[PDB]
């Protein structure tokens, strides 16, 4: 006895779920967070105004590495010593 | 449809009551926020996981030191849910070259500039 | 008890920074110092770039401010300049 | 200390018998320090596999 | 020796009759057995606890099945701690 | 049948000798050998985790059946050795509570202490003197 | 006269702090047990596994026989430790 | 204010009146003195020692050996002194750092015994009806060593 | 497995350390070969590498055999009885030289699980627990609900 129809927690007809203290302290925990975290973020230090523009310089510089990166890619180079030192495979004492 | 969230400005305005409680002048605004990741990017969307990982907030509780300006204000706004930011402190004002291999980040939001790791 | 931890100023886990875990482990009985452990090392070459990203981020915002000033004093006396 | 082996394992390993009064007393109070002692969940040198439990007695 | 009991190296019988006789040579009077603890006393794993007791004071305590296996080791750890070859005595320098 | 495989004696004993020691034709016959032998492995490696937490359990347990002993709860006694500044973790506070039980009735006394401080400071809430104990010896 | 735990079982514990506060020392010593507090030394399978059963307070299932594929897995030359 | 007694007038637990703090830092000083003397005197046989090494907290003896999960750059045979010590314990006393015990307080030598690799451990992974099977077999490098003494100072 | 494999203690063969350190490896057999590719790092090695190590470690006799072999091998012998057979086969000389050094530092005792990261010879040093510690004794000794 005590059958919830078809699938619990999808259906129409869901098992009940209640919230308990731990849940309720858990979630008031982190809305405590969030409201901390919306005082610091309403006192911004510089303006729109002051900072635009303040990093390009670095930002440009950061996308020349990216580009010098991506056009810097090319076969490695070949030596004769990495193919002549196959021949050691038959090396042999005396 | 689920979209995304506008958060009215009214939100981002302190007001004296919450100055006192967090402790934290309107005037001389700390430069520097210390941001950490409490909460997964996982089941929220891909444009709050695209700012993490812009934030560069992947790995969680892991502090990201980010600059308290409109546009880093702005996506810290769009992803807050998930994040703890603090404002950085340095009672020993900026490290310089001499110190910056003895720096620490207490978990006060302290970046002490000397960490001899002895009893006071 | 991480939360009295974090109260007293403390790292919440016991194994983040502090004395415990970032003092040497051992040395060698003679008295010399043993070399740093690896994840010493590594901490603190994170702790070196977090530093330098703290100077860097300062140091751009404090030029930003004074670039702006600057442009609105070339304003202030441009503007001066040929009203006169 | 300075037991040899043998005493010391009894020692450690020994059932103790232990007295409940049950006058008064909720059923399900006592049914949960009996069930501490049976299981010998009341000891340092617990373990699942060891047998450590105890004799509970309830008048 | 590491790990070693004293009575484990050196075999002995009677090791009532050799406290009896240290504590002679030493002017004690001769040790009471007393029965500290017991548990289980009529069940067939019983617990005896019996210490000796000179001049009412304790001179050592061994636990055992019965209470004359008790006795035995009581008196047994008597002859170590006055031999100086206790458990926890000053590990070897080395 | 130009190529053929000849090893084939050797890649099966190679799943057979860890399945030696089950029971039935699984012990015998490859076809069901190699399905016990690799829910064996996966059992293998997903039981390191399962040893860590029934280990933390098991101190977890024995801890409170000490602290209980001692008059303690099990929080308590954990809290209260923080707060101490005593970071000994849950195995080595098992380990004494077996083997060095005069010393973990002086943990146990310790940490009665310090809650009991901690009680008489939030009861005469204010700018008391901080208990003996309860001073928190700072680092630099 | 305060005792953070009773001291009539097991060691007397007495904490203390150096003066530096930086350390706690425990004094422990062992408590005796009183003379006074101490007694003067006294002076068919069926069948067959309900007295084992009876005797030491067990069921009657561990007292029955195991078979040749278990008694022959039981390792007689366990690893021993101390 | 008073309260006639009742079931609920009264906290359940007893009242606890902590020693006033200028007696009980006397006898903190007498209890430590004690101990110190004791020290000095050589009152004690076996000394015990939480020390934390790696990143685990050992309890440890003379005589005692530990595992210690990696390599240590260590040649065999060599002497080592622990100095992550929590506690020192003896038959009648002990001392707990906070959290850390002193350099000359407390001194554990050991030595590096032996360098070894563990044993295979196998890491598999599957799951069903995903052709998904991996098979890995990883030897951790260890190094055992032994506790040669645990020294105390007078320096309480 | 651990419980398809054999399981120990953690031990040393004679107190290792107690007195002094002694090497458990006394033998070293390297099986080399002349001729062909598979031993080309075993004979740099014993070119190279041997003297050294034999020169650091007076304590092991080291016997480099070069016979025809398909597989060199080096065979080490501890002071316990325990032999240690591995194939140096297509191994460089890093490899050998590392195989080697873990031969040496490594004692004679089986590598299979260890059931406890610790061994302890005397464990406690107060009394190990027992159920009448922490419990006070009555006057008389007298059991409870026993009349006189
Ligand atoms: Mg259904």
């Amino acid at each position: 006895r005590g059958r919830i129809p078809g699938r619990q927690w999808i259906g129409k007809h869901r098992r009940p779920r209640f919230v308990s203290l731990r849940a309720k302290q858990n979630m008031i925990r982190r809305l405590e967070i969030e409201a901390e975290n919306h005082y610091w973020l309403s006192m911004p230090y510089m303006t729109r105004e002051q900072e635009r523009g303040h990093a390009a310089v670095r930002r440009r510089e950061a996308f020349e590495a990216i580009k010098a990166a991506a056009t810097s890619k090319f076969p490695p180079h070949r030596f004769i010593a990495d193919q002549l030192d196959h021949l050691n495979v038959t090396k042999k004492w005396s | 449809k689920f979209t995304r969230s506008r958060i009215p400005e009214k939100v981002f305005q302190a007001s004296p009551e919450d100055h006192e409680k967090y402790g934290g002048d309107p005037q001389n605004p700390h430069k520097l926020h210390i941001v950490t990741r409490i909460k997964s990017t996982r089941r929220r969307p891909y444009w709050e996981k695209d700012i993490i990982k812009m934030l560069g907030l992947e790995k969680a509780h892991t502090p990201q030191v980010h600059k308290n300006i409109p546009s880093v204000n702005a996506k810290l706004k769009v992803v807050k849910h998930l994040i703890r930011i603090k404002p950085l402190k340095l009672p020993q004002g900026l490290p310089a070259e001499e110190n910056m291999s003895n720096t620490c980040l207490k978990s006060t939001g302290e970046l002490v500039v000397q960490w001899h790791l002895k009893p006071v | 008890g991480g939360q009295w931890r974090l109260q007293q100023g403390l790292a919440a886990n016991p194994s983040g920074y502090g004395p415990l875990t970032e003092l040497p482990d051992w040395s060698y009985a003679d008295g010399r110092p043993a070399p740093p452990m690896k994840g010493q090392l590594r901490r603190k070459a994170e702790r070196e770039t977090f530093a330098r990203r703290v100077v860097l981020l300062s140091q751009e915002m404090d030029a930003g401010l004074q670039a702006w000033q600057l442009r609105q004093q070339k304003l202030q006396e441009e503007q001066r300049k040929q009203e006169n | 200390s300075s037991f040899s082996r043998a005493p010391q394992q009894w020692a450690t390993f020994a059932r103790i018998w232990y007295l409940l009064d049950g006058k008064m007393q909720p059923p399900g109070k006592l049914a949960a320090m009996a069930s501490i002692r049976l299981q010998g969940l009341h000891k340092p040198v617990y373990h699942a596999l060891s047998d450590c439990g105890d004799h509970v007695v309830i008048m | 020796m590491t790990g070693k009991e004293l009575f484990e190296m050196w075999k002995i019988i009677n090791p009532m009759g050799l406290l009896v006789e240290e504590l002679k040579k030493r002017n004690v009077s001769a040790p009471e057995s007393r029965l500290t603890r017991q548990s289980g006393g009529t069940t067939a794993l019983p617990l005896y606890f019996v210490g000796l007791y000179c001049d009412k004071k304790l001179i050592a305590e061994g636990p055992g099945e019965t209470v004359l296996v008790a006795e035995e080791e009581a008196a047994r750890v008597a002859l170590r701690k006055l031999y100086g070859f206790t458990e926890n005595r000053r590990p070897w320098n080395y | 049948l130009r190529n053929r495989v000849t090893d084939r004696y050797f890649r099966i004993q190679e799943v057979l000798k860890h399945a030696r020691h089950f029971r039935g034709r699984k012990n015998r016959c490859y076809r069901l050998a190699v399905r016990t032998v690799i829910r064996a492995f996966v059992k293998c490696t997903k039981a390191r985790y399962l040893k860590k937490k029934n280990m933390r359990t098991l101190w977890i347990n024995r801890i409170t059946a000490a602290s209980q002993e001692h008059g303690l709860k099990y929080p308590a006694l954990i809290g209260n050795l923080v707060k101490c500044q005593v970071e000994l973790n849950r195995k080595v506070l098992a380990d004494l509570a077996i083997y060095e039980p005069k010393t973990f009735k002086s943990l146990a006394a310790l940490a009665s202490r310090r809650r009991h401080e901690g009680f008489a400071a939030a009861l005469g809430d204010g700018k008391e003197p901080e208990g003996i104990f309860s001073r928190v010896v700072q680092y630099h | 006269t305060y005792s953070p735990l009773p001291d009539d079982y097991n060691c007397n514990v007495e904490l203390a702090l150096t003066s530096d506060g930086r350390t706690i020392v425990c004094y422990h010593p062992s408590v005796d047990i009183p003379y006074e507090h101490t007694k003067p030394i006294p002076r068919e399978e069926g069948p067959m596994i309900e007295q084992l059963s009876k005797m030491f307070f067990t069921t009657k299932h561990r007292w029955y026989p195991h078979g040749r594929y278990h008694r022959c897995r039981k390792n007689l030359n366990p690893p021993k430790d101390r | 204010g008073y309260v006639p007694k009742t079931s609920l007038s009264s906290p359940p637990w007893p009242e606890v009146v902590l020693p006033d703090p200028v007696e009980e830092t006397r006898h903190h000083a007498e209890v430590v003195k004690k101990v110190n003397e004791m020290i000095v005197t050589g009152q004690y046989g076996r000394l015990f020692a939480v020390v934390h090494f790696a990143s685990r907290q050992w309890k440890v003896t003379s005589e005692d050996l530990i595992l210690i999960g990696n390599e240590l750059d260590l040649a065999c045979g060599e002497r080592i002194r622990l100095e992550k010590v929590l506690l020192v314990g003896a038959d009648n006393f002990t001392l707990l750092g906070k959290p850390l015990l002193g350099k000359d307080l407390v001194r554990v030598e050991a030595t590096v015994i032996e360098k070894t690799e563990s044993w295979p451990r196998i890491i598999m992974r599957f799951r069903k009806r995903k052709n998904f099977k991996k098979k890995r077999i990883v030897t951790t490098p260890q190094t055992v060593l032994r506790i040669n003494s645990i020294e105390i100072a007078p320096c309480l | 497995t651990a419980r398809g494999t054999p399981s120990r203690f953690l031990a040393s063969v004679l107190h290792n350390g107690l007195g002094r350190y002694v090497q458990q490896l006394q033998r070293l057999s390297f099986s080399v070969s002349r001729d062909g590719a598979s031993s080309r790092g075993a004979r740099e090695f014993v070119e190279r590498e041997v003297i050294d190590f034999a020169r650091r470690n007076p304590g092991v006799v080291i016997y480099v055999n070069s016979r025809p072999c398909c597989v060199p091998r080096v065979v080490a012998e501890y002071l316990n009885g325990a032999v240690r057979e591995e194939s140096i086969h297509c191994k460089s000389v890093e490899e050998i030289s590392t195989l080697v050094q873990k031969l040496a530092d490594q004692s004679g005792l089986d590598v299979i699980r260890i059931r406890k990261p610790f061994h302890t010879d005397n464990p406690s040093i107060q009394g190990q627990w027992h159920p009448f510690t922490n419990k006070p004794t009555t006057f008389r000794g007298l059991r409870p609900r026993e009349v006189q």
